[PDB]
């Protein structure tokens, strides 16, 4: 009679309501952490772990979920620190609101066939209308683009204090590391900087180190931990005893020989040593090991050593530095060449002090002056959170310096949207009006969702929001009403171009594009098979 | 892992708070409105519960599907009472006060989400209800010629109307005419237990009929039963409740007697005892003798013998409605017995209707009351046949009183919407969010009946609001043809007191969930 | 390995707890009656929400009033029970004001730990809090304005009923005020003791709140038994023995010793009731309500007389029905009734809200007793208006007590809040401090009016002391929308149970000292 | 979800309702139909003349063979 599938089967507009319900599980619990006014969390283990953190990606990607629909959302916050950085806690609470009153439309005998094809015309209007409503590029505002903008991501974290102590240090960061590429494009990784965490004095003591901070250790208490005028020589290979390969044996027939092999082993290592040595090279980085033999040529001569170092940080000290990463000998059936004219350049390498631990620090590097961050804070829980601020705070300065265009921030462009949108469903619309009707709603929970972190007025400040949008839309007078925000601190509407409330374009034109992406996906469950967990047979 | 005290707060229990305990309240609304959402309209279909002991129970009333559930929320507890209490005021204000509460409470979840604290929404609420209750008095239709055959033709077709949506699709014609003659013919009390509704297994909707007496059930009767012929043109009934057997013992007389010359008289005492209230039945022209109290082998062959009718064991809801059918009145004692306390009727026999025997009485004028016999092909099926018999009746027992009819459909919900959303347009504040959302809440009683059978209704809604806002204000959801129609011409109506207390008691439901934000459940369960 | 600690001294116990010092019991005692002050702060003042507690019968209760929240939370806490029963001498001694007390000994409690984490011991902060309380009852008749003298009708107790039935039913103030003006002045003993008693709730399911009335007379749940319902002249005899004769008290047996005697038994008995319900036939009676059962003979003579019967199972029901009709219950059977006669105006049935009532209504002679008739869509509902509905009754036996009031809404505790602190500063001792917290527990009492609205509390309670400048005294709090703006209450007419606020404070600083004089917690093993 | 809510409180309905049973679906019309189909089927061998006759027991273990409908369904 029925299928004989050994799982379960859910049909009918069940699933079609369990789907809504997971995906508002997931935005009602990031809704508290969105915007000046929200609030960080705690993410407590099984095994005793606390994390206290308020992004969207961190929260989800530690949280456990079962639902489909429910990993959805979960991995479209992944995607977003790849994409953009910080845009991951609205494109969740946007996706699932999409969800929801989707929902209320196919509850009214509406096909999802025209609300997925509703959802198109309001989505690709949606970045044609924001990239035709500007207000300029990064040539007049100047560096004051580059602050306000890296201020409004730290409003919702750790960071926000009303200075301008940490939105001065990744401006300052981003700049030092403008690495050029073909056909004019001035690439900004954000990636070569060292962001380190140390349990020491407050946030205002957080120091900006032009250069390269390694997190390791000299090693034998016998070197200089401070170096003035020093040459980098990275390079990559163990500095430890020869030691044959599986191919070659030792297989000896005289027993005088027997000597002459076991001082080999050494003196092959020290002659690499002595070559490398000789150059001027005093600062030796080494992604292998140094064993304690070698470590004594160093003490003697006068020289730094620092042993396994990681690949990726070695990677950043040499093309700043202007250092080449060696791991053997090379130039044309060389015997020991070292291409001494290839070392790197270093102002002062010193090893400071940073509360009972050991940091070396690169002043400058004198080929391309990079920049490292060191953090400080309380505990070891502030010092996750601050570094997952300072990540995203970087990942903002990096798209606006890219792409020269910002959008006023505090939901101006979700006021803007919800009224062009419902005049755009009125021209075009006979049968997908209401999937545009119902996605400039779906865009009002982003100021709404500021309203309600902040303790004011709900339905009175997103009217009062939108009656400003209104009449810059409808009355072509110059109004110039298109940057009203919100202002959480007071309740009342204000002006975004002047207040420095700064967010990139493709902050929300990405975001807009993955949660609409994700929306018709979680549309499509009108029929669910779940299967037995197949475990023990 | 925070509350850790040495004494805790009372035993073991768990409280909600704020705004994720409304959603809980409003959302937990929601799936008890599915039990009553597919039961609306004459598409509706019916709904089958069967408890733990296996009786099963087919039904599409609210309040009968409502407490089969065994729903212990304290909040979708609300709904199941409305449902109560329009079947205890009105008796066909069920499945769609159920369905209207809930979309009071839908209508502001994205309202009660964001903000806006609950007292706004009460003082909304009561203000759009005391609004809407007075639009439907200043438009219901009455006539000023009464008592004649228009007052009738008034009364069949509300009661067609409320046979609908029920387990009868052709018999509206037949059913609903006898419910008219069944309240016209009672007195000016309308009481409900003067009319009884007794189900004959077998037979057809059409073999149902409406007996202007009463028939009781035949129950347990001696030997002489099949002996006494049920043909009688002119008979009088006498109703008792005394013991017509041998044993009648006050359990406590102790005859203590001397000698066996004395014995035997005290024994041809007790035959002369039993026999002198049955000379009280005899010589008076009472042939059917009707008591509560049963009636021995002794009695039974004396009636036989004197062609004589009786019947013991009757029940005490049956002797009632004898009572009131042949103008008589029931003694207790035999010895006052005369003309005046006798009944009089026409025809009384024993027929074999669905198998098991009923002896009904027929032609006495003076009837104050009646009985409907139904006759089905299943015990669940009279039962529904019962169900739907009592929404009738309960409709045209409070037309009698009023006779203001509205729309039937949703002809006066559109209207209202229409009516409401003009006055939110004309008041400033958060209250054009609140009026306007609950004008848009009452547009769901022309969606289910339409989303029950297919109809395009996101199509038909449009074409509601433009007839309402253009023209009549009785224009509704036809069934036959999938286009609107005037329901006031086309003979769909329903009591204006039907929808007042529906939207009372959908208010007052509405503004009691919202107004809860604390829920503490003691663990104590045994 | 792992060594651990032994008792010490006095470990004695089997299973059993002890608390000692000012940690382990004075601050654990404060920070649980904290939870139960915070509990019901939002159920306080107008704007209070409801709160559905079950109990453990597994039945909803669902109210705003925290007189009857506490009595279905199974609290196990000592100290926590202590603010419950003063909260619960409220309710017995004006029955308003059982919420002012939660949050009132919850800011004193709460006042009482910033003072001994700070300074002084319990000796001097209960001590402290005696001589305010003390000066906190000169102040409250000096804050009387109005007086409930003037007019005792159904005009004047319609507005001064407002304030006890808005704060538990906010939208149905009008309609509840005219309901309890109508049966209150109604049964008033004409300058006497005005007994709450005599005001009875007959919950009938059906429509909603505007179809509720009183009805001067009772209003039972029962039926006839008869075809007599229709009585107009309503001379009614009332019983408390069973209607079914006289029988013997020892053991009873008939005795037969002839034919003649078992023959003449069934019908001398039909004969002697015949005779009892034929003697008050003659006397004119129409109404017969018994208490116990009725045999059939009974019922054979009561229909043959035209007279109708009624059955009270209840024998608390049965004395408020002598003081309806002016009747009195006799314990014999049926004599011919001289003068104890009852005196209606009209007893009939009607079947309203599918419940066949029987009504004994009073239509000239309008005030002998009353009853609230109430109507509701819910079981649930009914419930809590007749909580409003005894809250009108309790209120207008105060105003029998004494008929001085004060102006609430906040404007008492604000006047309570700046005298105490004109006292605090006058006084030259180290005991000052709990005075000068004595007079802020008074300030968290208008905050709980405007966090329950919506209003930022901040702003609220610093426009109260900027317009108290020694002159006003009446200015309490505007709660009808955002931004108040705050008015005058005698304009208003908020102003309500001037002994209800003198026995609350008094009671709650009787309970808040209480607490603070346990320093040693002894338990038992809960079983 | 069932049983749960999205803000994380238990969703309890009615009593018991892990073990229940609800279909409303499709199906259910069509778990009517195979339900009254085998009862036809059965009963179809059982009819005319050349009708041949079911073998039943009781719970007490008695056997009564029986070609009537109203018995045979009893
Ligand atoms: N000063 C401010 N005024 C108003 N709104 C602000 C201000 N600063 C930040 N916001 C708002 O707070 C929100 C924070 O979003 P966020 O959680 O950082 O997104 P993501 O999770 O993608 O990084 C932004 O959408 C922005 O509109
Ligand atoms: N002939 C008809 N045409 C259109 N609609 C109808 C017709 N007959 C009944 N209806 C609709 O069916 C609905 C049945 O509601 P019902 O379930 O009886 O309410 P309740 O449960 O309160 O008795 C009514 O609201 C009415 O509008
Ligand atoms: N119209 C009004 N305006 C402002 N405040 C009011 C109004 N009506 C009542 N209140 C306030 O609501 C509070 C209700 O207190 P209540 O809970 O009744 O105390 P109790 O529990 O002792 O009866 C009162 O203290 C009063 O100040
Ligand atoms: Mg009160």
């Amino acid at each position: 009679g029925p299928l004989s599938v050994f799982g379960d089967r859910s049909t009918g507009e069940t699933i079609r309501s369990q789907n809504v319900m997971a995906a508002a599980s997931i935005a009602n619990i990031v809704k508290s952490s969105l915007g000046p006014v929200g609030l960080d969390k705690m993410l407590v283990d099984d095994i005793g772990d606390v994390t206290i953190t308020n992004d969207g990606a961190t929260i989800l990607k530690l949280l456990e979920v079962e639902h489909p629909a429910a990993k959805v959302l979960c991995e479209l916050a992944d995607l977003q620190d790849k994409e953009v950085g910080d845009g991951t806690t609205s494109v969740v609470i946007i996706a699932a609101e999409l969800l929801k009153n989707a929902d209320e439309l196919v509850k009214q005998k509406i096909h999802p066939t025209s609300v997925i094809s509703g959802y198109r015309l309001a989505c690709k209007e949606a970045v044609r209308y924001i990239n035709e409503n500007l207000i300029v590029n990064t040539d007049e505002l100047g560096r004051d683009c580059l602050i306000n903008a890296a201020k409004t991501s730290m409003s919702s974290k750790i960071i926000g204090i009303n200075g301008d102590f940490f939105a001065n240090m990744v401006v300052d960061a981003v700049l030092a590391i403008k690495y050029t590429d073909i056909r004019g494009q001035p690439r900004y990784p954000v990636n070569s900087v060292n962001i380190l965490k140390a349990h020491g004095r407050s946030q205002m003591e957080s120091m900006l180190i032009s250069g390269y901070a390694l997190n390791c250790v000299v090693g034998s208490q016998g070197m200089p931990k401070r170096i003035v005028n020093a040459k980098i020589a990275c390079l990559d290979f163990s500095l430890q005893k020869t030691k044959m390969k599986l191919g070659v044996q030792v297989v000896i027939t005289d027993p005088e020989k027997l000597d002459q092999i076991r001082q080999r082993e050494s003196d092959i290592t020290k002659e690499r040593i002595q070559k490398i040595l000789a150059t001027g090279a005093n600062v030796i980085l080494t992604t292998g090991g140094i064993d304690d033999m070698c470590l004594k040529y160093f003490v003697e001569a006068g020289a730094m050593a620092v042993r396994r170092v990681l690949k990726r940080d070695l990677k950043r000290i040499a093309k700043a530095s202007g250092a080449t990463i060696l791991s053997t000998l090379a130039n044309l059936e060389g015997e020991e060449t070292f291409e001494a004219a290839m070392l790197g350049q270093a102002e002062e390498v010193v090893q400071e002090r940073i509360c009972d631990d050991e940091l070396i620090l690169i002043k400058n590097t004198k080929a391309r002056t990079s920049a490292s961050i060191i953090l400080r804070g309380a505990n070891d829980f502030m010092c996750d959170e601050m570094e997952r601020s300072l990540h995203d705070a970087l990942c903002v300065v990096k798209r606006v310096l890219e792409s020269k265009s910002v959008v006023p921030g505090g939901g101006a462009v979700e006021a803007a949207l919800s009224i062009y949108l419902e005049n755009y469903a009125t021209s075009m619309g006979s049968r997908e009006q209401l999937a545009i009707a119902e996605f400039a709603r779906s865009l009002l929970v982003i100021p709404n969702t500021l309203a309600v972190n902040a303790a004011q007025d709900s339905t009175d400040l997103v009217a009062k929001l939108r009656a400003f949008h209104n009449e810059a839309q409808v009355n072509p007078e110059r109004k110039n009403l298109k940057w009203i925000g919100l202002d959480l601190s007071n309740g009342k509407p204000r002006d975004n171009k002047q207040a420095g409330v700064f967010e990139p374009t493709i902050v929300k034109v990405k975001s807009l594009k993955f949660a609409t992406e994700a929306a018709i996906t979680i549309l499509r469950i009108d029929d669910l098979i779940k299967l037995h967990p197949e475990s023990k047979d | 892992m925070m509350p850790t005290p040495v004494i805790l707060l009372k035993e073991g229990t768990d409280s909600s708070q704020g705004i994720p305990q409304l959603v809980s309240n409003i959302s937990a609304c929601q799936v008890i409105a599915e039990a009553v959402r597919t039961t609306l309209g004459p598409r509706g279909m019916d709904k089958l519960i069967v408890d733990g002991r296996g009786k099963a129970t087919i039904s599409n009333d609210g309040a009968t599907i409502l407490k089969l559930l065994d729903v212990v929320h304290p909040a979708a507890k609300t709904l199941v009472d409305i449902a109560k209490s329009q079947d205890a005021e009105v008796g066909d204000g069920t499945t769609s006060v159920t369905l209207l509460a809930a979309e009071f409470l839908k209508q502001v979840k994205p309202y009660v989400e964001e903000g806006l604290h609950p007292q706004i929404i009460i003082r909304a609420f009561r203000t759009a209800t005391q609004l809407a209750v007075n639009k439907i008095k200043e438009i219901a239709v009455t006539v000023k010629k009464a008592d004649k055959v228009e007052q009738r033709k008034l009364l069949e077709k509300c009661a067609m109307t409320a046979l609908s949506s029920k387990l009868i699709s052709q018999q509206k014609a037949f059913f609903a005419k006898m419910v008219v003659d069944a309240v016209m013919m009672l007195d000016d009390l309308l009481q409900l237990k003067m009319i009884g509704i007794k189900k004959v297994q077998g037979g057809a909707l059409e073999d149902s009929q409406l007996v202007a007496g009463v028939a009781f059930k035949k129950t347990f009767s001696y030997a002489g039963f099949e002996m006494q012929p049920k043909k009688y043109h002119n008979p009088k009934i006498a109703l008792l409740n005394v013991e017509l057997e041998l044993k009648a013992e006050k359990d406590n007389a102790e005859i203590r007697v001397h000698t066996v010359e004395d014995y035997q008289a005290i024994v041809d005492a007790e035959w002369n005892i039993l026999y002198d209230k049955l000379e009280k039945i005899h010589h008076s022209g009472a042939k059917v003798v009707s008591s509560k109290l049963p009636i021995g082998d002794v009695a039974t062959q004396y009636f036989a013998d004197r062609d004589m009718f009786c019947a013991g064991r009757v029940p005490e809801e049956d002797l009632k409605r004898t009572m009131m059918a042949c103008g008589g009145s029931i003694q207790t004692s035999v010895n006052a017995l005369s003309a005046d306390v006798l009944g009089r009727c026409q025809v009384f026999e024993e027929t074999q209707i669905g198998g098991e025997r009923y002896n009904f009485f027929t032609g006495c004028p003076k009837a104050k009351t009646c009985t409907f016999i139904l006759r089905g092909g299943a015990e669940q099926f009279m039962e529904e046949t019962e169900r739907s018999l009592h929404d009738a009746i309960m409709i045209v027992r409070r037309a009698i009183k009023n006779d203001s009819v509205v729309a039937g459909g949703g002809a006066i919900e559109m209207e209202l919407s229409k009516y409401l959303r003009d006055y939110s347009r004309t008041i400033p504040g958060k209250q054009q969010l609140l009026i306007g959302a609950y004008a848009k809440a009452l547009e769901i009683i022309p969606r289910q009946l339409c989303d029950n059978a297919g109809f395009d209704a996101t199509n038909i809604l449009n074409k509601l609001r433009a007839r309402h806002a253009q023209g009549g204000t009785w224009y509704g959801v036809d069934i036959n043809n999938e286009d609107i129609a005037d329901n006031f011409e086309a003979f769909v109506w329903e009591p204006a007191m039907v929808r007042i207390n529906a939207l009372t008691a959908a208010s007052e439901a509405a503004c009691l969930i919202v107004s809860v934000d604390e829920t503490i459940k003691n663990p104590r369960s045994t | 390995h792992v060594p651990k600690a032994p008792g010490f001294a006095q470990m004695l116990k089997e299973g059993a707890k002890h608390f000692s010092g000012l940690e382990e019991a004075v601050y654990r005692n404060i920070q649980a009656c904290k939870e139960l002050a915070q509990t019901t702060r939002t159920a306080y003042g107008p704007n209070g929400m409801n709160k559905m507690v079950i109990n453990h019968l597994e039945k909803l209760f669902v109210t705003n009033d925290a007189a009857t929240i506490l009595r279905e939370l199974e609290v196990q806490h000592p100290a926590a029970k202590m603010i419950v029963m003063a909260s619960h001498m409220q309710e017995q001694e004006v029955g308003d004001g059982t919420n002012f007390v939660l949050v009132f000994a919850g800011a004193l409690l709460e006042l009482a730990e910033e003072l001994l984490r700070i300074g002084l011991s319990v000796s001097e902060v209960i001590e402290g809090y005696e001589i305010a309380c003390r000066k906190a009852h000169e102040i409250l008749p000096n804050l009387v304005c109005c007086s409930a003298k003037n007019l005792r009708d159904i005009d004047e107790v319609s507005s001064l009923l407002r304030t006890s039935i808005m704060s538990k039913q906010y939208g149905n103030e009008v309609f509840l005020a005219k309901l309890i003006a109508q049966a209150c002045v109604s049964i008033f003993p004409d300058s006497g003791h005005f007994n709450v008693d005599n005001i009875r709730v007959c919950k009938i399911l059906g429509s909603g709140i505007s179809s509720s009335s009183v009805l001067h007379g009772m209003v039972f749940k029962k039926e006839t038994e008869g075809d007599v319902t229709s009585v107009k002249d309503a001379k009614i005899a009332v019983y408390s023995c069973p209607f079914d004769g006289m029988i013997t008290e020892t053991k009873g047996t008939v005795l037969i010793k002839t034919a003649e005697e078992l023959m003449n038994f069934s019908k001398g008995e039909e004969n002697l009731m015949d005779a009892q319900v034929k003697a008050i036939a003659d006397t004119g009676a129409n109404v017969v309500v018994t208490g116990g059962k009725v045999a059939d003979m009974a019922l054979h003579y009561a229909n043959k007389y035209n007279i109708m019967l009624v059955r009270l199972n209840s024998k608390w029901d049965l004395r408020r029905l002598c003081k309806t009709v002016g009747a009195t219950a006799l314990p014999r059977l049926t004599p011919p009734v001289l003068e104890e006669m009852g005196h209606c105006d009209s007893v009939y049935l009607s079947e309203v809200g599918d419940t066949q009532v029987v009504v004994f209504k009073h239509e000239k002679e309008d005030g002998a007793i009353s009853t609230i008739v109430l109507r509701g869509s819910t079981d649930n509902l009914m419930d809590d208006i007749e909580r409003a509905v005894d809250d009108g009754v309790n209120t207008f036996k105060v105003l029998t007590r004494d008929k001085r009031l004060v102006p609430g809404g906040g404007a008492t505790e604000i006047e309570l809040a700046k005298q105490i602190t004109s006292y605090g500063e006058t006084c030259p001792g180290l005991e000052q401090y709990a005075i000068k917290k004595f007079a802020e527990a008074f300030e968290a009492i208008p905050r709980a009016l405007a966090e329950n609205s919506g209003v930022k509390a901040n702003e609220v309670i610093s426009k109260l002391y900027a317009v108290h400048q020694e002159g006003n005294k009446n200015v309490g709090l505007d709660i009808e929308a955002e931004v108040p703006a705050v008015k005058d209450m005698l304009e208003a007419g908020i102003l309500d149970t001037y002994l209800g606020k003198y026995w609350a404070i008094k009671l709650a600083t009787n309970a808040a000292v209480t607490v603070l004089r346990v320093d040693q917690i002894i338990m038992a093993k809960p079983a | 979800t069932l049983a749960f809510d999205e803000y994380g409180r238990p969703f309890l309905i009615i009593k018991d309702q892990d073990r229940k049973s609800r279909l409303m679906g499709l199906e259910a019309l069509k778990s009517h139909i195979m339900a009254a189909k085998a009862v036809a089927n059965t009963m179809r061998t059982s009819l005319g003349p050349n009708g041949l006759d079911k073998m039943m027991v009781d719970k007490d273990g008695d056997v009564t063979v029986t070609n009537d409908g109203a018995t045979i369904l009893s």
